[PDB]
């Protein structure tokens, strides 16, 4: 019944910034709202309960506000430890229900990806499959679009992407997209291309090869 | 204070799993899971008011939570397992914290357990195939580490002598049920053909180790 939503899904900010993130309940939930912090692959930590009560031991730069359907979490001066995902949560005697989370990453200047394409190896082809890999290296911000084109035809459904965590030195992301085809399908076409759209690029960048060259 | 959890499990689809949480000096325990790439999802727990179980609607009819007070242990048994049940399952104490107007409220309070990974899969343990991502300023090259189960693999370059510029991507689960990952490195173009680049892949579950030299293609 009760649906918790959060906005924005992502926020980029600098150390020292004042950050505010929002949580909405689909119906009034009084002050029955908590906020949790989670770092990747680690148990979350309770920050705030009763909408505005700081949990014991939590740094006072965190505060919460709101009642009813609209709630906010504010960090008065964002610190290095605070890059994380934040979840709100409604609690009652029968259930707990979490919002979807807001991920806060570290702002830096825009950086366009360096793009590379890799044909399948002859060794993999000998076993009947072709993996074609497109690499986007060291870019910021995270939003990026990869489109595979095979003899100009836009591909859908036959690729998977993976992204690194933000780099601890240069604050960038890197991303791989892998197009997987059977050997027989791979041999039906000639031109394999990865087209990358990113706001650091005025025009999309395409890397391509001709099969067998 | 500590919540000690049982260990990681690989379970076939359709089967059931029973995960445990034991307190270190009795509390009401709740279970929250996180599937790969997804948010936190409450599963169910013992109520600190009624000392009886409460379940999220999505799992009602498929999860049973029990507690043996004589061993300070609470159990979550999830049946008819599906691929989307693959997740880290965390336990936490559900602790009555405050009251307002005669109504008292409980929260999931620190510390949580470390989590238990439940992987729902029919796949058998299998080591990867390793293929080169051959290089064509700055050049990129890499290794494709394909078709292994379960996670993880590790990848190093030149037996650890090459670390700068390396990105080893998180694995993806393929439709086949096997994992795949690539590891890439950027190097000076001028070093190609004089220097030797080898990826060292280790998959401990299958005790497989593979070294693959990555060179420009003729």
């Amino acid at each position: 019944d009760i649906v918790m939503t959060q906005s924005p899904s992502t926020l980029s900010a600098s150390v020292g910034d004042r950050v505010t993130i929002s949580c909405r309940a689909s119906q009034s939930i009084s002050s029955w709202l908590a906020w949790y912090q989670q770092k990747p692959g680690r148990a979350p930590k309770l920050l705030i309960y009763k909408a505005s009560s700081l949990e014991t031991g939590v740094p006072s730069r965190f505060s919460g506000s709101g009642s009813g359907t609209e709630f906010t979490l504010t960090i008065s001066s964002l610190q290095p430890d605070d890059f994380a995902t934040y979840y709100c949560q409604h609690y009652n005697t029968y259930l707990f229900t979490f919002g979807p989370g807001t991920k806060v990453d570290l702002k830096r200047t825009v950086a366009a990806p360096s793009v590379f394409i890799f044909p399948p190896s002859d060794e993999q082809l000998k076993s009947g499959t072709a993996s074609v890999v497109c690499l986007l290296n060291n870019f910021y911000p995270r939003e990026a679009k990869v489109q595979w084109k095979v003899d100009n035809a836009l591909q859908s459904g036959n690729s998977q992407e993976s992204v690194t965590e933000q780099d601890s030195k240069d604050s960038t992301y890197s991303l791989s997209s892998t197009l997987t085809l059977s050997k027989a399908d791979y041999e039906k076409h000639k031109v394999y291309a990865c087209e990358v759209t990113h706001q650091g690029l005025s025009s999309p960048v395409t890397k391509s090869f001709n099969r067998g060259e | 204070v500590q919540l000690v959890q049982s260990g990681a499990e690989v379970k076939k689809p359709g089967s059931s799993v029973k995960v445990s949480c034991t307190t270190s000096g009795n509390y009401a325990i709740s279970w929250v899971r996180q599937a790969p790439g997804q948010g936190l999802e409450w599963v169910g727990g013992m109520s600190p008011i009624s000392n009886t179980p409460k379940y999220a609607q999505k799992f009602q009819g498929r999860v049973t939570i029990t507690a043996d007070e004589s061993t300070s242990t609470t159990y979550m048994e999830l049946s008819s397992l599906r691929p989307e049940d693959t997740a880290v399952y965390y336990c936490a104490r559900d602790l009555l914290k405050y009251c307002g107007g005669g109504n008292c409220h409980s929260l999931l309070v620190d510390p949580w357990g470390q989590g238990t990974l439940v992987t729902v899969s029919s796949a058998s343990t299998k080591g990867p195939s390793v293929f080169p991502l051959a290089p064509s300023g700055t050049a990129a090259l890499g290794c494709l580490v394909k078709d292994y189960f379960p996670e993880p693999v590790t990848v190093s370059w030149n037996s650890g002598a090459l670390t700068s510029g390396v990105h080893t991507f998180p694995a993806v689960l393929q439709s086949s049920g096997l994992y795949s990952l690539s590891s890439v490195v950027t190097v000076p173009s001028s070093s190609l053909g004089t220097q030797t680049y080898i990826c060292n892949v280790n998959h401990k579950p299958s005790n497989t180790k593979v070294d693959k030299r990555v060179e420009p293609k003729s």
